[PDB]
């Protein structure tokens, strides 16, 4: 900056996770299963989570075998907190598995006050002619999780994971999913 | 009988053309005072105001023709006895800004004739009043404020009995209007400049007269706590160092009666006056006849080892200044039966095989 | 930063929206209909809006069928507020439709103090040989809106949407618009 | 940032404009006529302005007909003001004309504390075979101005416009200018 | 006079009107080309008049009696003919001219070309009524658009 | 550069020539009264006084060219609704004598166009103002007193 680059593309919002309400001050985290569309908060912290249903998410949930790059944009709001009093940071971690033994594939570290953005990507690639069935016992294939940590949940209000397929993306096969409930984005007045 | 009026040839968008009689569009009357000085505006008006109150064959065609592909020829029929002489310079510039300088230096760039009435009976020259295209019009030059300026660069060496007049005859010839466009290519085949290197006065007498003109031309010419600027001279100072075949055009400004022989040479500033071996250097001798008034020195690439700087700091002395100068040295002595100095005007016409190196941050000042 | 990239092009200012005056402190928002050139503030908040008439806007308003990329530059001023006391953030949202059901096509999130810039783009593309009639019932075509949110309207004074056609842009057909009033930019002394 | 891009080229400083001295606190502005090299401050505010004489400026002042891109770098100093007490912002505006009716060709908005930089460019292009005589009545050609606004002149000390020709640049024709005075940059001890 | 700085619409009250194609041409700053007008009779055949059309600049006053020094085109209409196409080639224009001009520029200082329409003789007829005549710029051939208009906001010049 | 001025093409004795734009040398404005009668002088002036106060392309060429081998074309662009009509007659005569008759009979001889505006949109005709030679000049016709006369031979049938 101060002059920006140029964002261009259509990224659809998949998964929001609002942070637990007052007086909960302790450090906390959440995990977005990027492929299977699930949001498991760590411990017994009452995060307020929603999974929306844009076409990207419906494909990622129903498609069995997947291949190629998906671009993510993690947005962070944002409580109305005086800039000089801000001490909140956000550590994120891409992971293959959610087991203790597995390592991170990427770490990011953000301490921008109020709000932040974080574009990254990663290639789903797998054994079966370049395709990956997420979490299949076959070949011990695994997903991609996105562990995210709010060091100060009083100041960080919510995470938000937007996604987009690169044009190289390819799926095959169907999974029988249950009926998806109609959760809608409550836009801010 | 009736005819279809829509299909007549009344939308004739031809340029003005024919003989020199049928393309003449104005005559202008310049008054040269009996006792005029150097740096003295004789005429200074807009080029469109020339044609006001005129009734020649192409006057109405000139005003009303939307496009003119031909150049403007101007000829000046002024004369005086060989006994005397002066130097007039007519010059066309694409515009103005308030309270402008009319020093010869400022003006000459772009399009100009310089002549000595003493030697040349008349003098003509063509030009294009739109310098970046093949065409122009009367309405273009009225609103663009193209400015014609006649200036006397050297006074009368011997004054005439009465006042004089110079008749200018503005015509339209049928040459193609070719554009002169400066651009930032480092190597160029011909970079025109028309940079006034300076007027050289040599007094009558016996002494060693030596005149240095620096070839670090960039960053204008001097004034009070100020400096003057052409465009082409400001353009060459875009680059830091440069080189090329330099094409000077040295002109007589005094009368034929004041006689002198002048050696020109490239050399460096350290050489003092009363150093008697200037003809060890390669040089060019310039004697003028009665009738000849104009002579072109060229200095090839073998006169310069490396490129030299376009600008130099003003406070560098001649002792420590490693750019070349152009010396002009009196080979014998300035003589004549009548009193008056031997004036001589040098004008860097252009640089051939120009090679511009680097990128000048700039200096701010003029002379070296 | 600190050394910038290089902005280059001619972007003409289309739509300004000044934020409601004191003592109004609550969170508020505004929506710029980017194509049809309209500014509807949310609820009954008295925002002070103007639509200017550069050639881009006049084309976007009169052209029926449109195709290709338009680059936006959203500028945010900017009240004279001490930097350490700044808590104001700006969430923006591209949307196709303004209905609750529709999702966002892009979200940005800015918390730069005083002032900010945000360059992005988006391709208008439509059914009729790549052309889109904005808001036509035919094929249920839709516009592009730009919902923008000021979390602190005391600190955010105004939004400003500048636009520019990419050279690929193409229109066809005319719409009979009413007389456009001559609103002019009141430049800041 | 934090790692920068890479500045490279020779930009020569053309026009400085120091801001009016104390106790003048009100919002103020200045206009740099980028081509003709003139600095008209708005109203009767005693700004302390200088136009320097590098080769770029001398060409821009003397050349009649011009064509092609010029890159600008607007630098902003910079009073010694505690970073948390900084509330000063800088709005700039490229304009063709300085009349109320004309619109901006570009707006930038900067609120970086202490100091700032802003690289942009713009192409001079005109009717006469791609050449533009600045401010000629012929074809109603116009200049380029650079209106700049200091919201807090106590904190913003001075503007500074550096410029550079792109290699595509081309001039023709001469203008008879008056003698340029020798103003020199007073470098800071 | 009808100005050829066509861009930025036509006037109204404190307002202006817009076509798309006229808004489109104002995308560019300067432009040029062969202009193809289509002048049409709107009165009856009984109201007769002869009309010269020419390109020229605004400074020329009314009661300047030498319009036929300029290149021009005469337009008489028969009883049956109603439509006639003036074309103005590239030789009528030196350079490109601006698509929009500031509204407050007077005719004295306005360096874009106009299209003059001058009565060659006099408007006549046995029946009362004005000689109406409608000019319509059909299109620009060999169009060349230069630059990038920031815009102006207004209409007439 | 200098050139020999004696050998330039400044003694160009060409006739006036080119398109109809570049050979136009005057326009004249005749007033036809709402209620005009037959045998009614509309215009009557010397053919050289036509060119006084004129500024067309060939005006100065016309006055200054010593010899002109071309004819003079005059065209008259007057019209009126088919409903009405009259008969104008423009006519050129080599001279005059005091208190002259301007009856159509007298005039028409020599060189004349007659037309009805009601039918003919415009009417043109060429002529030679020196009737006994191949050439003429502006100075010839000024001093010879060549006389142009427009007359209305029949009034407006409907005004």
């Amino acid at each position: 900056g101060p002059v920006c680059a140029e964002a261009s593309d259509v990224y659809s919002p998949c998964m929001i996770a609002s942070t637990p309400p007052a007086p909960f001050s302790d450090v906390t985290a959440v995990t977005f299963d990027l492929i299977n569309g699930k949001i498991t908060p760590v411990g017994d912290d009452n995060w307020n989570t929603h999974i929306y249903n844009p076409p990207i998410m419906n494909v990622l949930r129903t498609a069995a075998w997947k291949s190629g790059t998906i671009h993510v944009q993690l947005n962070v709001r944002g409580a109305g907190v005086k800039r000089a009093d801000w001490d909140g940071q956000v550590f994120v971690y891409l992971r293959q598995s959610m087991n203790p033994e597995s390592y991170d594939a990427r770490t990011f570290v953000i301490s921008q006050p109020g709000s932040a953005m974080l574009n990254f990507s990663f290639d789903i690639i797998g054994p079966n002619s370049g395709f990956e069935f997420a979490e299949s016992p076959w070949a011990n294939q695994t997903t991609w999780y996105l562990e995210c940590v709010a060091t100060n949940p009083r100041q960080i209000q919510q995470f938000e994971v937007n996604m987009r397929f690169d044009p190289n993306f390819r799926v095959a096969g169907n999974i029988l999913m249950p009926p998806f409930p109609l959760s809608t984005e409550t836009p801010p007045l | 009988m009736e005819q279809n009026l829509f299909a007549l040839s009344l939308d004739d968008t031809s340029s003005v053309r024919g003989s020199l009689l049928d393309t003449k569009f104005a005559q202008t009357r310049v008054l040269l005072s009996k006792a005029m000085a150097g740096g003295d505006v004789l005429l200074d008006e807009y080029l469109y105001d020339v044609v006001n109150g005129q009734d020649f064959r192409a006057t109405v065609a000139f005003l009303r023709t939307h496009v003119i592909t031909g150049k403007i020829k101007v000829t000046a029929t002024t004369n005086i006895s060989d006994n005397s002489g002066c130097c007039l310079m007519l010059a066309i510039n694409s515009g103005v800004r308030g309270k402008y300088s009319t020093d010869v230096y400022t003006i000459c760039s772009q399009d100009s004739m310089t002549w000595n009435p003493g030697c040349k009976k008349n003098f003509s020259f063509t030009f294009n009043p739109n310098p970046c295209g093949d065409s122009w019009s009367a309405e273009m030059i009225s609103r663009s404020r193209v400015r014609m300026t006649v200036i006397c660069v050297s006074g009368w060496t011997l004054s005439p009995t009465t006042d004089v007049i110079a008749k200018l005859d503005w015509s339209i010839v049928n040459e193609k209007c070719e554009p002169t466009i400066y651009h930032l290519a480092d190597c160029q085949n011909w970079l025109p400049l028309n940079r006034w290197m300076g007027k050289l006065t040599f007094p009558q007498g016996v002494t060693s007269e030596v005149r240095r003109m620096p070839l670090s031309i960039g960053g204008g010419a001097g004034a009070t706590q100020a400096f003057l600027a052409n465009m082409p001279n400001s353009w060459i100072s875009m680059w830091r160092y440069f080189r090329g075949e330099l094409h000077f055009e040295v002109t007589k400004m005094s009368s034929p009666y004041i006689k002198a022989t002048v050696t020109f040479l490239i050399a460096f500033g350290n050489l003092s006056d009363a150093f008697g071996f200037y003809e060890s250097f390669p040089h060019r001798i310039v004697q003028f006849a009665e009738v000849e008034e104009k002579c072109t020195l060229v200095f090839s690439q073998q006169e310069f080892v490396t490129a030299w700087s376009t600008q130099v700091n003003p406070r560098t002395t001649l002792e420590a200044d490693g750019c070349p100068y152009l010396y002009a040295i009196i080979h014998d002595s300035t003589t004549g039966t009548i009193s008056g100095d031997f004036n001589l005007g040098v004008k860097l016409v252009g640089i051939k095989d120009f090679c511009g190196i680097g990128s000048n941050p700039g200096i701010d000042g003029s002379r070296l």
